[PDB]
């Protein structure tokens, strides 16, 4: 299976190591960051770090049950911030350059 | 990984000037110590913006690729903002060397493909095609310390 | 708030800086601390114009936009060596301008 | 407090010795062991000018809270000045 290993090399790799996905490499602590209605609204945390850890670990069975679990955190964002708040704004830079290198996606086996 | 803003999510709130007659790159330092270039400022307009505290910012000629003074200082940082909440960075002209001053003025009015056409000492060359970047005066003020 | 001029005859130059609320007379005086020369056997010209002793350096145009540190103004001087003359000595120099590939 | 600047051509420039002492070269040949004149037999009276005008602008203008004006070079004096102040050090 050579999806779940473009997407976790390459794709995977260059995300993380960028400037503004450090928040989204761990999942939200609601009582230390003062808000408890993040699991009340979102109900999909499945995400920020437990990307990678299940994509090694081979819990998504193909090449697009990984990647919806992508678009869930950006839109999550989405969701509970305001459009136009810094943690959107950096959101969107991830977003925008996850499709700019999956536009050369290789086959599924 | 040194020279770096710290990851904060406090509000500062800073308002930017440009005194200088240049256009001028703000470019704010990312949490990894990278050139972030910012809205370009044309020269004498001032704009309010957003900022945390512990970040830290240095102005540029984004065309001629030379520095610039806030506050008289090569660097910014936000000050404590309560009661006086917009935190106020003046960007002027350095005091220029006479030397780098002639060095800029020759390069805006050369094309930078001959530089060596002219009738100068060999030593001179790599002066002119030296070009005031960014990250090559970020090192001097990573020693900077003391 | 200060004007900043210099003061010329022939191969000789004066760099300095006055306040605009002076007098030529106030300016002659301390031309004496530098070439020595009574005020009274000294006037300044304003690139052909007299000098009275009695008008202030604005009074004589000479402002903040015109004699600037990076651009300073022009102003004259001449002497009498016995009796009185010796206008203008004006005593300029000239620059390569050839922009070979400028 | 002045000190004599002479050019190759002749041209004689009183300027404050604070004000030349801006310039390395001044700076070092005013002597750290020791009188106040110097020439220079390749830079012209002309070239010489700016020189002396940088320098009522390079003491002016140094960690002043009034906006910093931009300095003028005229394009064909230019070539020159960059080899005068290569070697004034300033
Ligand atoms: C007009 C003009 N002319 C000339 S120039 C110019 C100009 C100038 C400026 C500008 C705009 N101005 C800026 O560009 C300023 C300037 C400079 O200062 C940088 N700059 C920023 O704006 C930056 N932004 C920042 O630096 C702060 C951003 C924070 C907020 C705090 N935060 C954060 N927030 C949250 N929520 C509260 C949201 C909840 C949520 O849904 N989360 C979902 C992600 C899961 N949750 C978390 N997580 C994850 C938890 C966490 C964990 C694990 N640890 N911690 C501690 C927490 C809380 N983290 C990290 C992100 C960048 C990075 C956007 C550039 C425009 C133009």
């Amino acid at each position: 299976t050579n999806q779940l290993q473009y997407l976790l090399r390459v794709v995977l790799k260059t995300l993380w190591k960028h400037q503004f996905a450090w928040p989204f490499q761990q999942p939200v602590d609601a009582v230390k960051l003062n808000l408890p209605d993040y699991y009340k609204i979102i109900k999909t945390p499945m995400d920020m770090g437990t990307i990678k850890k299940r994509l090694e670990n081979n819990y998504y069975w193909n090449a697009q049950e990984c990647i919806q679990d992508f678009n869930t955190m950006f839109t999550n964002c989405y969701i509970y911030n305001k459009p136009g708040d810094d943690i959107v704004l950096m959101a969107e830079a991830l977003e925008k350059l996850f499709l700019q290198k999956i536009n050369e996606l290789p086959t599924e086996e | 990984p040194v020279l770096r803003s710290v990851n904060s999510r406090e509000p500062s709130q800073v308002i930017f000037c440009n005194r200088s007659p240049r256009v001028v790159l703000p470019v704010w330092l990312n949490f990894d110590g990278e050139p972030q270039p910012y809205p370009t400022l044309p020269p004498g307009t001032g704009r309010r913006i957003h900022s945390y505290r512990g970040h830290l910012w240095l102005f540029r000629d984004a065309g001629t690729h030379d520095g610039l003074l806030v506050n008289q200082t090569e660097l910014f940082v936000p000050s404590l903002n309560v009661d006086g909440q917009p935190i106020f960075a003046n960007i002027t002209l350095p005091v220029y060397t006479l030397k780098e001053r002639c060095l800029q003025v020759v390069r805006s009015l050369v094309k930078p493909e001959n530089y060596r056409r002219l009738d100068i000492v060999r030593s001179l060359y790599e002066d002119l095609e030296d070009h005031p970047n960014v990250q090559k005066d970020l090192e001097r003020l990573t020693q900077e310390r003391i | 708030m200060d004007v900043f001029l210099m003061i010329r005859r022939h191969k000789t130059t004066i760099f300095t800086d006055a306040k605009e609320s002076s007098t030529v007379f106030e300016l002659k005086r301390i031309v004496e601390g530098i070439l020595k020369r009574p005020p009274d056997e000294q006037r300044l010209y304003k690139d052909d114009q007299l000098l009275d002793d009695g008008k202030t350096l604005g009074e004589c145009g000479f402002t903040s936009q015109t004699a600037r540190p990076q651009a300073p103004a022009t102003v004259g001087l001449a002497f009498r060596a016995d009796d009185t003359f010796e206008a203008l000595c004006i005593e300029p120099f000239s620059s390569p301008p050839e922009l070979p590939d400028v | 407090m002045y000190v004599k600047l002479i050019s190759s051509d002749g041209h004689e420039f009183i300027v404050k010795r604070e004000h030349a002492l801006t310039s390395g070269t001044i700076k070092a040949m005013l002597s750290g062991p020791g009188t106040n004149e110097v020439n220079f037999r390749e830079i012209p009276s002309h070239v010489l000018s700016k020189v002396c005008m940088y320098f009522t602008y390079k003491v002016r203008y140094t960690n002043s809270s009034t906006e910093i004006p931009e300095f003028p070079i005229a394009p064909e004096i230019a070539l020159e000045l960059l080899m005068a102040a290569n070697f004034l050090d300033c």
